[PDB]
C-alpha cells in the first residue's frame, strides 16, 4: 500500500536509471558543437574541417562519461559502505545477535531475516520494544546487617510497600536474596542507601 | 634528532609477573565530530552566468549539467538535514530537565541549558560558540538580504552577492540546541532506556552504576567513592573549559571543517576572477566590449571554465560530504552506543574504558564529552594461571589470581580490590596435571 | 558599475581612496564621486522560490516560500498573474508569515505546533490542514488550507526525575521493523567506442 | 513541468529563483569642471594665420561639445571618422582645436 516503504531500493534503481538517461541525453547535447549527431557532423564538414567539431563533441561526451564514471565511483563507495554495513548486519544481526544499540533495528534486536530484493537486501529486524511502563521508588543499594548489597543482574524498585529486584528491561519482580546481590563495603558512605531485608536461601535447611 | 618513539619502557615480563591498577581517574576527554557542513545552493544562472541573459541562453544549449549539479547539491542538503535528524533527533518526545538539578554532585550546570542568558545554551556551548568562528543566521535587519552592515564583515554578504546561497538549517541553532537539550535531558534523566522506545526515569548515580558495570568494573566503586567521582568529573569539566578557551587547538576539527567550507567558497569566488584563457573574467565587460556574435567564443570559454570549477567544487563537496556522512554515521553510532547506551568497543568512545557520553551542540557538529575510566598507580604481583586444590584445578569465574608476596587474591581484572578465594569466584575443571604453572594454594 | 541599493555609509573614506572592497574582491563600500559623502552597496533582494503542496489528488491549492527574503520589505513585483493568490504584489490577506528562512505566502501561521510534514526552513513546517474554521466544504476550505507552524519537536514529555523514582516496562511488543540496504547496484559495462563513438 | 509529470506528490520542490530587477539608472561622474578652452579661442583678440595655424593643446580637460552649437546658423559641422554628438562618449589621448 504505502509506496515509500521500499524508498531506498527504489531510489537506488531510479538513480541508476537516471544516470543512464543522463548519459543518453549527453548524446543529444551539443556541448558547443555545431550539432549533436556524429553522422551529420561527418556528412556536413570534411575531416580537415570537421576535426574541430568532432573533437569538441568527443570532449563533451568523454567529460560526461568521466563525470558518470566518477559519480558511479562515489555512489559505489556509498554502495560499498552500505554493503560492508550489510555484511556486518548479516554477520552480527543474521549470523549472530548484535549488542550494538540501534544497529539491527530500534529496540533491542532479537534476530534478523535476510530477504533478497532487486539489487539489495531487506532485513526484517525482529526487535524487542517495551511498552506500558510502571513507576516505582528505587534505591542504588540495600543496607543489611550494616553492610551494602548491590544487585548482581537487576535493579531495585518498589511498588510502594515492598522492594523487588527486577530485570532492567522487562518488569518481572523477584524477591531479594544473596544469589542476586553481593556485599561491598558498609552503610556509612553510600548515599541513597535504604534499610531492607535480604533472604538467605540456606535458612530452612537449618531446621536440623 | 632521531624521533624518540617514547619512553622505552621494559615491560617486566615473567612467567608470573602482573600489574594490577590500584587507582584511577575519571577522564573527561573530548571528541569533536563534524556532523553537517553548511548546506549550500548554487543558482547555476546566478553563479556561472550572473544576470547575463545571453550567458543563460548559451548555458541552456550546453545541456542539463545545471540540473544534475542542483540535484546533487539538493541531495547533499537534504542529506545534511538527515544527518542532523539521525544524529540529534534520535527520540520523538522532548524532555524538560527537572527544576531541582541535583544529581549527587555531578555539576551539569556548564552543560545544562542556562536559564539566565537568553540563548539558553549551556556555558560550555557558549564557549564552543565563541571559539568557533560564527556564521550567518538570517537576522532580520531590513537589509534586503536579511543580515548586512556598512563597511564591515560582509564576506557572507559577498557570497550572497555572487549567487552562492547558504540555506538555513531546518532545525534552527535554537532548535538544534533544543534537540541537543532533549538528548542531554533524556541521558541525564532517562538513561539509556529512551533509545529503545519510551523514556524511563532513573537517577544519575544508578545510571553511572550501570556505566561502571558495562566496562567490567563492579558498580560498587561508583558509590564507595561517589564524591571523588563527582569532584573529578566537575574539575575535568572545568579543565575542559580552560583548555577549550586557552588552547586554540582544542576545536581544531570543527574549525577546520568551517575553514574548508569557507576556503572552498573563496576558491569558487576567485574562479570568477580566473581567466581560463578568456580575454577577461567579467561577463558584463565582455558583453559590453564585444557583441554576442564575436563575444560568443570568449563567453563560451569562460562558461566552460566556470562550469568545470563548479563541477569540481560539487564533486569535492560530494567527497567531503561522504566524509562528513561517514563521520555523521560515526556520530549517530556514538550517540546510540555511547550516549543512548554504553559501547564496549575498545577506544570507540574515548581512550580508556568508556563510562558515558554527553552531546554538546557546536556550530555544524557535536562535541562528545567522553567520560571514560582510566586506571593508574599499578602494583606488581606474582600471578598464576590457575590454583590447584584437592588435586583439581580451580579457575577464576570473573577475576584474576595475583599474590601480594605471601597471600593470593582473586581481584577484578581492571581495579585492584583483593578478595579471598572461595568456591563462588572460582570453579573446578580438570585435574592438576595438564596445567603448567599451576600453583598450590587453599 | 553595479546593481543594488545605495545606502548612507558610516565609514569615512580616506582623502584619496576610491571605493570600498571587501576581503573577497567585492565592490561593497563606496564613496560618492561627485561630492564628499560615503555610501554602501547592498545586493538586490533576489533569493529563490519553492512550492509547498499536498498530494495533487488531494488538493490543487498551494503555498509559495521565498527563501532568504523578509516579508516586511521584500519587493514582490508582478511575477505571474493568475487566479491563484501567489506571484502577485500581495497575498489575499494574513497568510503571509515571516520566518528566518524567508517569506511564506499563501500559508497561514498557526500558534499551535504539530509534527513536521513539509519542512519550510528555520524550524517552520507546513501542512494542508482541513479545518472547519471557515465552516465551508469538508474537502475544500474557503481559503488555502496550507498553514505553517513551529515544528513540534514532539510531545513535550517531562520525565519525572526524582532522586528515588524509576520506571520499569511491564509489557513489550516483538516489533518487526524493515530495513532496506542497497547491496549491489546494477553492474554496468561501457564499450568506450560504442558509447563515445 | 519541473517534475516532468502530471501527478506531482506532496512536498516542497525548488522551482525557480526569486529576483528583483533594478528599476532606475544611476550614471554619475565626479563633477569635474576643468574647462577646455573652446569659446575663449573662438572670440580671442587676434587669431593665428592659417598657414601658421596654431596647434592648441587640448588635453587634461573635459570637453563640452554642447556649446559647439548656438553659433551662427547653418555653420558647417562636418565630421570625419566619428559623429559630432557621439564625441561625448569617446576619450582621447590628445585633441587639437586648430583654428
Ligand atoms: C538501618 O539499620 C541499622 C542497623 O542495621 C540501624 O542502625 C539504622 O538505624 C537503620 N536505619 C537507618 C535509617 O539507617
Ligand atoms: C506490593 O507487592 C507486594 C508483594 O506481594 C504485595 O503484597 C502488595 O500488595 C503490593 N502493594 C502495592 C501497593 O502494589
Ligand atoms: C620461568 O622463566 C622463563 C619464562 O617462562 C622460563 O625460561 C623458565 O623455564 C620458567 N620456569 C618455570 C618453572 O616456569
Ligand atoms: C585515586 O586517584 C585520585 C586521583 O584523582 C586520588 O585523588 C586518590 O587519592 C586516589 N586514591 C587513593 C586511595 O589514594
Ligand atoms: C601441591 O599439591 C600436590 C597434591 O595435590 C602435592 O603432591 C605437591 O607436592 C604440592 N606442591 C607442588 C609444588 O606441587
Ligand atoms: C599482603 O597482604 C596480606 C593481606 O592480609 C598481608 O597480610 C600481607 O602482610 C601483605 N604482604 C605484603 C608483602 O604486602
Ligand atoms: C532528592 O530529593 C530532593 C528533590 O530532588 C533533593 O533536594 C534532595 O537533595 C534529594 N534527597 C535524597 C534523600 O535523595
Ligand atoms: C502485553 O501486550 C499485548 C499487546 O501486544 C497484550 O495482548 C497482552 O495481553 C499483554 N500482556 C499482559 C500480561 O497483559
Amino acid at each position: 500500500s504505502t509506496p515509500s516503504a521500499l524508498g531506498k531500493l527504489q531510489d537506488v534503481v531510479n538513480h541508476n536509471a537516471q544516470a543512464l538517461n543522463t548519459l543518453v541525453k549527453q548524446l543529444s547535447s551539443k556541448f558547443g558543437a555545431i550539432s549533436s549527431v556524429l553522422n551529420d557532423i561527418l556528412s556536413r564538414l570534411d575531416p580537415p574541417e570537421a576535426e574541430v567539431q568532432i573533437d569538441r563533441l568527443i570532449t563533451g561526451r568523454l567529460q560526461s562519461l568521466q563525470t558518470y564514471v566518477t559519480q558511479q565511483l562515489i555512489r559505489a563507495a556509498e554502495i560499498r559502505a552500505s554493503a560492508n554495513l550489510a555484511a556486518t548486519k548479516m554477520s552480527e544481526c543474521v549470523l549472530g545477535q548484535s549488542k550494538r544499540v540501534d544497529f539491527c533495528g530500534k529496540g533491542y534486536h532479537l534476530m534478523s531475516f535476510p530477504q533478497s530484493a532487486p539489487h539489495g537486501v531487506v532485513f526484517l529486524h525482529v526487535t524487542y520494544v517495551p511498552a506500558q511502563e510502571k513507576n516505582f521508588t528505587t534505591a542504588p543499594a540495600i543496607c543489611h546487617d550494616g553492610k551494602a548489597h548491590f544487585p548482581r543482574e537487576g535493579v531495585f524498585v518498589s511498588n510502594g510497600t515492598h522492594w523487588f529486584v527486577t530485570q532492567r528491561n522487562f518488569y518481572e519482580p523477584q524477591i531479594i536474596t544473596t544469589d542476586n546481590t553481593f556485599v561491598s563495603g558498609n552503610c556509612d558512605v553510600v548515599i541513597g542507601i535504604v534499610n531492607n531485608t535480604v533472604y538467605d536461601p540456606l535458612q530452612p535447611e537449618l531446621d536440623s | 634528532y632521531t624521533m624518540s618513539l617514547g619512553a622505552e619502557n621494559s615491560v617486566a615480563y615473567s612467567n608470573n609477573s602482573i600489574a594490577i591498577p590500584t587507582n584511577f581517574t575519571i577522564s573527561v576527554t573530548t571528541e569533536i565530530l563534524p556532523v553537517s557542513m553548511t548546506k549550500t545552493s548554487v543558482d547555476c544562472t546566478m553563479y556561472i552566468c550572473g544576470d547575463s541573459t545571453e550567458c543563460s541562453n548559451l548555458l541552456l544549449q550546453y545541456g542539463s549539467f545545471c540540473t544534475q549539479l542542483k540535484r546533487a547539491l539538493t541531495g547533499i542538503a537534504v542529506e545534511q538535514d538527515k544527518n542532523t535528524q539521525e544524529v540529534f533527533a534520535q527520540v520523538k518526545q522532548i524532555y524538560k530537565t527537572p527544576p531541582i538539578k541535583y544529581f549527587g554532585g555531578f555539576n551539569f550546570s556548564q552543560i545544562l541549558p542556562d536559564p539566565s542568558k537568553p540563548s539558553k545554551r549551556s556555558p560550555i556551548e557558549d564557549l564552543l560558540f565563541n571559539k568557533v568562528t560564527l556564521a550567518d543566521a538570517g537576522f532580520i535587519k531590513q537589509y534586503g538580504d536579511c543580515l548586512g552592515d556598512i563597511a564591515a564583515r560582509d564576506l557572507i554578504c559577498a557570497q550572497k552577492f555572487k549567487g552562492l546561497t547558504v540555506l538555513p538549517p531546518l532545525l534552527t541553532d535554537e532548535m538544534i540546541a533544543q534537540y541537543t537539550s532533549a538528548l542531554l535531558a533524556g541521558t541525564i534523566t532517562s538513561g539509556w532506556t529512551f533509545g529503545a522506545g519510551p523514556a524511563l526515569q532513573i537517577p544519575f548515580p544508578m545510571q553511572m552504576a550501570y556505566r561502571f558495570n558495562g566496562i567490567g568494573v563492579t558498580q560498587n566503586v561508583l558509590y564507595e567513592n561517589q564524591k571523588l567521582i563527582a569532584n573529578q568529573f566537575n574539575s575535568a569539566i572545568g579543565k575542559i573549559q580552560d583548555s577549550l578557551s586557552s588552547t586554540p587547538s582544542a576545536l581544531g576539527k570543527l574549525q577546520d571543517v568551517v575553514n574548508h567550507n569557507a576556503q572552498a567558497l573563496n576558491t569558487l569566488v576567485k574562479q570568477l576572477s580566473s581567466k581560463f584563457g578568456a580575454i577577461s573574467s567579467v561577463l558584463n565587460d565582455i558583453l559590453s566590449r564585444l557583441d554576442p556574435p564575436e563575444a560568443e567564443v570568449q563567453i563560451d570559454r569562460l562558461i566552460t571554465g566556470r562550469l568545470q570549477s563548479l563541477q569540481t567544487y560539487v564533486t569535492q563537496q560530494l567527497i567531503r560530504a561522504a566524509e562528513i556522512r561517514a563521520s555523521a554515521n560515526l556520530a549517530a553510532t556514538k550517540m546510540s552506543e555511547c550516549v543512548l547506551g554504553q559501547s564496549k568497543r575498545v577506544d570507540f568512545c574515548g581512550k580508556g574504558y568508556h563510562l558515558m557520553s554527553f552531546p554538546q551542540s557546536a556550530p555544524h557538529g557535536v562535541v562528545f564529552l567522553h567520560v571514560t575510566y582510566v586506571p593508574a598507580q599499578e602494583k606488581n604481583f606474582t600471578t598464576a594461571p590457575a590454583i590447584c586444590h584437592d588435586g583439581k584445578a580451580h579457575f577464576p569465574r570473573e577475576g584474576v589470581f595475583v599474590s601480594n608476596g605471601t597471600h593470593w587474591f582473586v581481584t577484578q581484572r581492571n581495579f585492584y580490590e583483593p578478595q579471598i578465594i572461595t568456591t563462588d569466584n572460582t570453579f573446578v575443571s580438570g585435574n592438576c596435571d595438564v596445567v603448567i604453572g599451576i600453583v598450590n594454594n587453599t | 558599475t553595479g546593481t543594488g541599493v545605495l545606502t548612507e555609509s558610516n565609514k569615512k573614506f580616506l582623502p584619496f581612496q576610491q571605493f570600498g572592497r571587501d576581503i573577497a574582491d567585492t565592490t561593497d563600500a563606496v564613496r560618492d564621486p561627485q561630492t564628499l559623502e560615503i555610501l554602501d552597496i547592498t545586493p538586490c533582494s533576489f533569493g529563490g522560490v519553492s512550492v509547498i503542496t499536498p498530494g495533487t489528488n488531494t488538493s490543487n491549492q498551494v503555498a509559495v516560500l521565498y527563501q532568504g527574503v523578509n516579508c516586511t520589505e521584500v519587493p514582490v513585483a508582478i511575477h505571474a498573474d493568475q487566479l491563484t493568490p501567489t506571484w502577485r504584489v500581495y497575498s489575499t490577506g494574513s497568510n503571509v508569515f515571516q520566518t528566518r528562512a524567508g517569506c511564506l505566502i499563501g500559508a497561514e501561521y498557526v500558534n499551535n505546533s504539530y509534527e513536521c510534514d513539509i519542512p519550510i526552513g528555520a524550524g517552520i513546517c507546513a501542512s494542508y490542514q482541513t479545518q472547519t474554521k471557515s465552516h465551508g466544504s469538508a474537502s475544500s476550505v474557503a481559503s488555502q488550507s496550507i498553514i505553517a507552524y513551529t515544528m513540534s519537536l514532539g510531545a513535550e514529555n517531562s520525565v519525572a526525575y526524582s532522586n528515588n523514582s524509576i520506571a520499569i516496562p511491564t509489557n513489550f511488543t516483538i516489533s518487526v521493523t524493515t530495513e532496506i540496504l542497497p547491496v549491489s547496484m546494477t553492474k554496468t559495462s561501457v564499450d568506450c567506442t560504442m558509447y563515445i563513438c | 513541468c519541473t517534475l516532468k509529470s502530471f501527478t506531482v506528490e506532496k512536498g516542497i520542490y525548488q522551482t525557480s529563483n526569486f529576483r528583483v530587477q533594478p528599476t532606475e539608472s544611476i550614471v554619475r561622474f565626479p563633477n569635474i569642471t576643468n574647462l577646455c578652452p573652446f569659446d575663449e579661442v573662438f572670440n580671442a583678440t587676434r587669431f593665428a594665420s592659417v598657414y601658421a595655424w596654431n596647434r592648441k593643446r587640448i588635453s587634461n580637460c573635459v570637453a563640452d561639445y554642447s556649446v559647439l552649437y548656438n553659433f551662427a546658423p547653418f555653420f558647417a559641422f562636418k565630421c570625419y571618422g566619428v559623429s559630432p554628438t557621439k564625441l561625448n562618449d569617446l576619450c582621447f589621448t590628445n585633441v587639437y582645436a586648430d583654428s
